[PDB]
């Protein structure tokens, strides 16, 4: 879906001349009765490789943050800023611990959805590596609800679609596990 | 007996493929992979002695909405649409470097001057008849006399 | 009960709520007039052309130049062209001036 | 120097990919009518051009600047809007339809979710070049031209976009790049064969070519829209008929033969392990293989739009409108409606992933 | 600097001068193409295509018709206008494009806020598909009942026998 | 310069121009739609405008297939 | 009622176009054989002593 | 719209201006003025007058009448009953 | 009535056989887009024989817990 909107940058520069668009800035942060957070810091790549594990962490703060927005009946962006920080605080946590148990695997799962076009069906090699290391070291598991254990995608063996082009050091990492740890 | 001669004009067609195919791949990919360097050209041209071999970002494709909201996310954090970074924390700077597009709502110029479109009994009312614009100024003229109470 | 102002992916658009509301009043047996409604509809038309607060926005900008005040210091601060959204406008530690690449993402 | 040349090429940089993207599909061109002749000369027991350049590879050279050497006949030089403007949409149509090619994964000019729309109606703005010519001319074999120009579009737009459709529907995407992925499992040359011969029939009368070549028939119409025109005119209209033709047999790769995929995916594989992926050596070879995979699913065709002409006589154009409205169109309605039939059946619904 | 101005002042600069058949249905073409191009940007791809897909078609169906038709009429027909006259008409015309008199409206400038609620996201098209097919079913349905009609009427009107 | 009927001097005087001139008008509408749509973000307007192009096909249709049987009575006699 | 073929069988033939692929075959034949063309004028076709040219 | 708007005045006023135009004996041309006797005209210049009439009025005498015409009466006549405008395209009727 | 052309309601078998013979663009176009139809129709077999549809996708926004929300939750605050 690549239509245009007046909410976020439009496909070319000629959009932007007919629209006239002006990107406007605002120097002023929150007021000081709203305690301060610190915001996420992670790209695109990044966010996609721990979204599973984020959830997996932050399941309940996640659901109270939304079911606030419910019960708030419009009133949504207002009431539940406190419900919002503890999601940032959490998912931060979890990117905290995967640059301190998981560097390697992690650097290896993102990097290799950058070089796929950030398709999950193109990296299987670097992300049961990193789903090994997770579970070894911070007790979370990759779930994909409403189905059987048994029947998740990633979890397939024979997939019937699969990367055109092999990641190098997805590959070879993947060999370094396979004769070692499976001795 | 295979004709050599009348598959050179076919080879040279293959490498005309190939001419567009190994420029495009390498020529695209390169430069993405530079600009998510760094917000600075002195990281984008020069390497650093202690960095790593270098990971390359393939041309992103199939896009939508989110991944535009993305693209300015990144912006804000790396300094490129494709930027890299899997910090924990960011930066104060991406509390307030927030970018918000302000555009115009006005019809298009084919609609207000082809010289048979703009022509309706309603665009005519509009252009020229004052009594929609009388009757909706009363709504703005409410807001402020109903300030004072 | 049809469906009316749907959003380009399928759900409710940004101007549904003000219109559901209008709905639910009018049709409520409680009311005996639609008085109590009137205010609901104008929310519903200030969604769609904000022409009140456009409306706003022309009485400060007005008032602004009679008392002399420059519009660039008490405005805010904004880029006309995209590939000039720099890290240094964005403000980055090492932020530098150079164009950003908006070719091809 | 120095720094402000390292970033003026960066500046630069993208304006350079495109100028390589015009010079690659040109040379293509270029050469196909030079492959055409040869080609046809073998199985015609000739040999085809041999004698302009070292074994005939300047033959495409030195027929181009030739004719924009040459005088360009019109009733007054102002009148050079008459004959250029039909010959400058038609040339523009197709140029802008090679937009959404993608020669890899992204390696296309223009993503968009409407690529297929965008293709068709690139393509038939095309045909509003070619009517332009007949404008109240005075030429008895170029009025002649029009007319069954219009015709066989009636013919084969309803066939062609329609099959394209099908495709589309099968992936549930109308995204030329997304319809190239999912064939990585099976070529839609297989489940679609009566599709790809019937899309194969529709390029061949959407580009004039033989056997419905009703438009400049030589025997008929002695150049059809053509016969009043000379040098650059000439050259746009050839250039435009026969970078269609690439066009055409670049879109057969495309939708039944998995576009760039390789043949094998061991050989690829094992080709590009021996370059490193630090390295851009690697992005070099990928792009000339990705590429010429297409390449050789495109020269197949382009091979086999020589191979008609030289094997098969001339249809009327009365008798290709009954063709298409009797057979083509009732068969490609019915495959519209058997494929969701299948695909409800067994919970195979297509999505975008 | 809006280009779309100038393209415009030449498309009506020929409509007052269009004398022969061939001449309005080219100034036809020369309205579909600036109001496709807009349409491409600012506000809507998808029917900038669905433009082009439609109408060129047409077009030709309409210009073949030309065809059968012209009958020398306006190949001598002598026609005065004067080129003083066509620019002070084409210039009064240029005074005034304001379509609308809210001043507030045209010289504000509105921004949205996206959100991130919307995780399934699919084209337009696919939206439009989605409610044609299944809340407004009976127009699509009808639609084709014209169709049907159209097909008929052409028959009955056309055919000598 | 609109309330002066300017645009019936851009009409040419052919009665296929009159057609070419309702296509306009018609498009002019559609045109409208479209932008009242996407401002909105209303995917029921997006149907409207779908709709109005798929009518305004089949009124060009029906009027051109009468204006070829007019021309078609005209030059009916076909002795030869 | 008195065809040989069946109508599947007609109707195969008819719609694979089975004599067009025939006839393409039969080209491509050519194409793996030896032509007939000689490099004149380094090459010189047949002449008999009974030929007439210049006088 | 396609009916004829000739009257026997006009028709006998554009038919002596026509026939002035030539070589006759007489400039005094009313109904009964003869081709043969009072204008003088032989085989040949009594078949360019018909012909040149035949211009002005965009009328064809058949080849009964014009061998049998005698008198400047029966070319009015002629005219009068035989003329009719020449069918126009369909944009200049319904326009 | 060696080719006569046969009455439908009497000789149906015979009647589509003079369509096969005669009009091969108007059999074989109508037995394709059949199928299409008829493989709808068998859809329940392949429900009980061969396997069950997949779950629905959550293309529905975010999934809400149908529960209150939990009071008694802490944790990461200010
Ligand atoms: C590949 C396999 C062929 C092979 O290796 O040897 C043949 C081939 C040379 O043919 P040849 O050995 O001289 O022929 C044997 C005698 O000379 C001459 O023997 P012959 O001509 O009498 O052989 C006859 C043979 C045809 O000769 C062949 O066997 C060639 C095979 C043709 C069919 C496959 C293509 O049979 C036919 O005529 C029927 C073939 C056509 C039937 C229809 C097509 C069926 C597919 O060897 C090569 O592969 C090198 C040439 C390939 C082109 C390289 C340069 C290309 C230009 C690059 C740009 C500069
Ligand atoms: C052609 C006329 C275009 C006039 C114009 O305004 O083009 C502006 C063009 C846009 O700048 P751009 O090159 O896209 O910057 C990308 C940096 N990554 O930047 C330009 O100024 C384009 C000027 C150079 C293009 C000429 C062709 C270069 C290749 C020649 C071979
Ligand atoms: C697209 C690039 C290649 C085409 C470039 C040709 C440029 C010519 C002008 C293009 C149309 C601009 C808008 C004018 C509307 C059409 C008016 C017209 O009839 O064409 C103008 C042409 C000029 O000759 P002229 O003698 O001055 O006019 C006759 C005077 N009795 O008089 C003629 O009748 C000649 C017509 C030749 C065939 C033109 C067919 C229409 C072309 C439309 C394609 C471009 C779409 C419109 C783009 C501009 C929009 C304003
Ligand atoms: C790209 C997607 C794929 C597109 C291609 C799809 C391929 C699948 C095609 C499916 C349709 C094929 C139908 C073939 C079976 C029916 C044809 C047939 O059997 O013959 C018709 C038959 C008449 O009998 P007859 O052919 O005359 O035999 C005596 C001749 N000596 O008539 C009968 O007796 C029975 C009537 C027909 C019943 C079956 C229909
Ligand atoms: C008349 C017969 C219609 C009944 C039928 O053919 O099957 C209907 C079928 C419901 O049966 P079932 O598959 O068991 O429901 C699933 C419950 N979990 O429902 C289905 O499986 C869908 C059947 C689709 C075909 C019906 C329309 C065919 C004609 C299209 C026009
Ligand atoms: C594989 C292959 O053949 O790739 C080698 C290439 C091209 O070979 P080609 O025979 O011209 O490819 C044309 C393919 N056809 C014969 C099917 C039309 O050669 C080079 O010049 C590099
Ligand atoms: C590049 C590959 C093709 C080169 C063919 C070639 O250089 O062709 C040879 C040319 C053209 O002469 P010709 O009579 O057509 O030669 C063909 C010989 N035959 C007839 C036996 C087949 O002669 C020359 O060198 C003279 C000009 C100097 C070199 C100019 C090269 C052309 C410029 C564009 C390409 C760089
Ligand atoms: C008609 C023949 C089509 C054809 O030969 O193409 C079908 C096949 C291959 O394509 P596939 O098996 O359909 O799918 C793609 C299968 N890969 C993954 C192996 C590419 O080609 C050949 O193996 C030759
Ligand atoms: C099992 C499947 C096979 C069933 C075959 C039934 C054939 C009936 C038939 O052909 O009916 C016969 C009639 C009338 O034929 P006629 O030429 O007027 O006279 C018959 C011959 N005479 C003159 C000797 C008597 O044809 C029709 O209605 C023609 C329309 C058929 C459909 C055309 C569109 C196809 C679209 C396909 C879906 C996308
Ligand atoms: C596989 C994908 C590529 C080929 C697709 C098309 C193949 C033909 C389909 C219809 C066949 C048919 O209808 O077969 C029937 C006909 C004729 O046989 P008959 O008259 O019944 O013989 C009489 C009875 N006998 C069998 C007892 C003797 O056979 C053919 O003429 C076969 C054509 C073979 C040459 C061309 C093959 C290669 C084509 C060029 C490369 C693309
Ligand atoms: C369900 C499976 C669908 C199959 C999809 C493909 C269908 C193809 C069309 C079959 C019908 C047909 O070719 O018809 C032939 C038609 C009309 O012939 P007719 O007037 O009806 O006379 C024949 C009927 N008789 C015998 C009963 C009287 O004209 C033609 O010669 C069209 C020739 C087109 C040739 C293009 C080939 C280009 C190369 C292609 C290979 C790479």
């Amino acid at each position: 879906s690549s239509t245009h909107t007046n909410d976020s940058l439009n496909s070319s520069n000629y959009v932007d001349k007919l629209k006239d668009t002006h990107f406007v800035f605002e120097n002023d942060k929150l007021p000081s009765e709203i305690p301060d957070v610190e915001e996420v810091g992670a790209t695109t790549a990044p966010l996609l490789s721990a979204a599973y594990f984020i959830g997996a962490k932050c399941q309940d703060y996640n659901d109270d943050f939304m079911l606030c927005q419910k019960e708030a009946k419009g009133n949504g962006p207002i009431d539940c800023l406190k419900e919002g920080r503890r999601v940032t605080r959490c998912a931060s946590g979890v990117l905290k611990d995967l640059n301190t148990h998981c560097s390697d695997e992690f650097r290896l799962h993102w990097q290799c959805l950058s070089f796929s076009n950030l398709e999950y069906k193109n990296c299987r090699k670097a992300e049961s590596l990193l789903n090994k290391c997770v579970f070894e070291k911070m007790n979370l598991v990759k779930k994909i609800p409403g189905i059987p254990e048994d029947r998740q995608i990633h979890l397939k063996q024979n997939p019937v679609l699969k990367p055109v082009a092999l990641h190098q050091d997805s590959e070879v990492a993947f060999k370094k596990a396979q004769n070692e740890n499976s001795i | 007996m295979i004709p050599f001669e009348a598959l050179i004009p076919y080879a040279i067609m293959f490498a005309g493929f190939c001419l567009g195919g190994g420029v495009m791949n390498s020529a695209i990919t390169a430069d993405i992979t530079k600009r998510a360097r760094g917000p600075n050209q002195e990281i984008k041209r020069n390497v650093g002695e202690d960095e790593g071999p270098r990971n390359y970002t393939k041309p992103r494709y199939n896009t939508d909405q989110w991944d535009k909201y993305f693209a300015v996310r990144d912006l804000r954090l790396t300094g490129s649409l494709r930027g890299q970074s899997d910090n924990a924390v960011a930066e104060e700077s991406f509390k307030t470097n927030s970018i918000q597009p302000y555009s115009n709502t006005r019809r298009p110029w084919v609609l207000r001057r082809h010289i048979i479109m703009k022509n309706s009994p309603t665009k005519w009312a509009r252009k020229y008849s004052s009594r929609r614009d009388e009757r909706e100024q009363e709504i703005k003229d409410d807001y402020i006399r109903g300030m004072g109470e | 009960a049809p469906l009316q102002q749907v959003g380009r992916h399928g759900g409710p658009n940004k101007c549904f709520g003000e219109f559901q509301r209008v709905v639910e009043c009018m049709t409520n047996a409680k009311h005996d007039s639609y008085e109590p409604c009137n205010n609901l509809k104008n929310d519903y038309l200030e969604c769609r052309k904000h022409k009140v607060e456009r409306y706003k926005a022309f009485l400060m900008q007005k008032h602004a130049e009679e008392l002399g005040k420059d519009p660039e210091e008490i405005g805010a601060p904004f880029v006309r062209k995209r590939r000039f959204l720099t890290s240094k406008t964005l403000g980055l530690v090492d932020g530098d001036d150079y164009e950003i690449g908006v070719e091809k993402i | 120097m120095l720094n402000n040349l390292f970033d003026f090429i960066e500046y630069i940089e993208y304006w350079l990919i495109i100028v390589a993207f015009v010079a690659s599909v040109l040379i293509v061109v270029a050469y196909l009518t030079v492959a055409e002749r040869k080609t046809m000369g073998y199985m015609q027991r000739r040999l085809g051009p041999n004698a302009v350049g070292y074994y005939g590879v300047l033959m495409a050279v030195a027929d181009a600047l030739k004719l924009l050497s040459k005088e360009i006949v019109l009733p007054h030089n102002g009148d050079i809007i008459y004959v250029m403007s039909g010959p400058l949409i038609s040339l523009f149509s197709v140029l802008l339809s090679w937009a959404v090619i993608p020669f890899g994964p992204g390696l296309s000019l223009l993503d968009s979710e409407y690529s297929i729309i965008y293709l068709l109606a690139s393509g038939s703005i095309g045909v509003f070049g070619t009517v332009i010519v007949g404008w109240m001319s005075n030429s008895k074999y170029t009025v002649l031209a029009t007319v069954r120009t219009t015709a066989q579009l009636i013919s084969y737009e309803l066939v062609l976009t329609t099959v394209v459709f099908i495709i589309a529907l099968i992936v549930s995407s109308l995204n030329i790049n997304v319809i190239i992925e999912s064939q990585y499992n099976i070529w839609y040359i297989i489940p679609f064969f009566p599709l790809c011969l019937i899309f194969f029939i529709s390029a061949l009368a959407e580009t004039a070519r033989p056997p419905f070549d009703n438009v400049e028939a030589e025997s008929e119409l002695v150049s059809g829209h053509m016969t009043e025109l000379s040098a650059s005119p000439f050259v746009i209209f050839f250039l435009s008929e026969y970078c269609s033709m690439v066009l055409m047999s670049t879109l057969t790769a495309i939708f039944f033969f998995g576009g760039y995929l390789p043949f094998s995916n061991t050989i690829h594989h094992l080709i590009l392990n021996l370059f490193d992926q630090h390295s851009i050596y690697y992005f070099i070879i990928e792009g000339i293989l990705l590429s010429g995979y297409l390449a050789i699913k495109a020269n197949f065709f382009m091979f086999s739009f020589v191979w008609i002409r030289a094997a098969a006589p001339r249809l009327r154009y009365d008798l290709l409108i009954l063709f298409c409205w009797y057979v083509l169109l009732p068969i490609v309605f019915a495959i519209v409606v058997f494929a969701p039939g299948i695909l409800y059946c067994f919970d195979a619904l297509p999505v975008i992933i | 600097m809006n280009l779309e101005i100038l393209d415009l002042s030449i498309l009506g600069f020929y409509s007052l001068i269009s004398s022969n058949s061939f001449e309005s249905i080219a100034i036809l073409v020369a309205t579909i193409m600036p109001v496709i191009t807009e349409l491409w940007y600012n506000y809507s791809q998808l029917f900038a295509l669905l433009y082009t897909l439609i109408y060129v078609g047409a077009v030709v169906i309409l210009f073949v018709f030309i065809l059968s038709v012209i009958n020398e009429k306006e190949e001598y027909e002598y026609e005065y206008s004067g080129l003083f006259i066509l620019i002070l008409v084409l210039l009064l015309d240029d005074l005034d494009d304001n379509e609308s008199n809210d001043n507030d409206y045209n010289n504000v400038y509105i921004t949205d806020y996206a959100d991130w609620f919307n995780n399934y996201n699919e084209s337009d098209l696919s939206v439009i598909g989605n409610l044609l097919f299944t809340e407004y079913a009976l127009l699509l349905l009808i639609i084709s009942f014209i169709l049907l009609m159209s097909i008929i009427g052409l028959i009955l009107i056309v055919k000598k026998d | 310069m609109d309330l002066i009927l300017l645009m019936l001097v851009a009409v040419g005087l052919n009665i296929i121009d009159i057609y070419i001139m309702i296509e306009i008008l018609i498009m002019g509408c559609t045109v409208n739609t479209i932008y009242s749509a996407s401002l909105d973000n209303d995917m029921i307007g997006l149907i409207y405008s779908l709709i109005q192009i798929i009518i305004a096909g089949v009124e060009s249709a029906i009027g051109l297939s009468i204006l070829v049987n007019y021309n078609r009575i005209r030059n009916s006699e076909e002795i030869e | 009622e008195e065809s040989s073929e069946s109508a599947l069988s007609k109707a195969t033939k008819w719609y694979l176009l089975s004599e067009i692929f025939r006839g393409l075959y039969i080209t491509l034949e050519m194409y793996f054989r030896a032509p007939y063309t000689i490099y004149y004028p380094f090459e010189k076709g047949p002449v008999s002593p009974r030929f007439r040219g210049e006088h | 719209q396609s009916a004829s708007t000739l009257t026997k005045e006009d028709v006998l006023t554009r038919s002596v201006s026509v026939l002035r135009g030539f070589e006759v004996k007489t400039k005094d041309i009313d109904l009964q003025t003869t081709f043969v006797q009072d204008l003088g005209m032989d085989s040949l210049d009594l078949n360019d007058a018909l012909v040149a009439l035949e211009e002005e009025f965009d009328v064809v005498f058949d080849d009964k009448t014009a061998n049998e015409i005698k008198t400047v009466g029966e070319v009015v006549d002629f005219v009068l009953a035989n003329y009719l405008p020449t069918e126009q395209s369909i944009n200049h009727t319904i326009r | 009535a060696i080719g006569d052309y046969p009455v439908y309601y009497k000789q149906p078998i015979r009647w589509l056989s003079y369509h096969a013979h005669t009009r091969p663009h108007v059999f074989y176009a109508i037995a394709v887009a059949a199928l299409g139809p008829v493989f709808m129709m068998a859809t329940p077999l392949r429900r009980k024989f061969l396997y069950d549809d997949h779950e629905p996708l959550p293309a529905n926004g975010y999934p809400l817990p149908n529960r209150s929300r939990d009071k008694t939750l802490t944790g990461y605050d200010d």
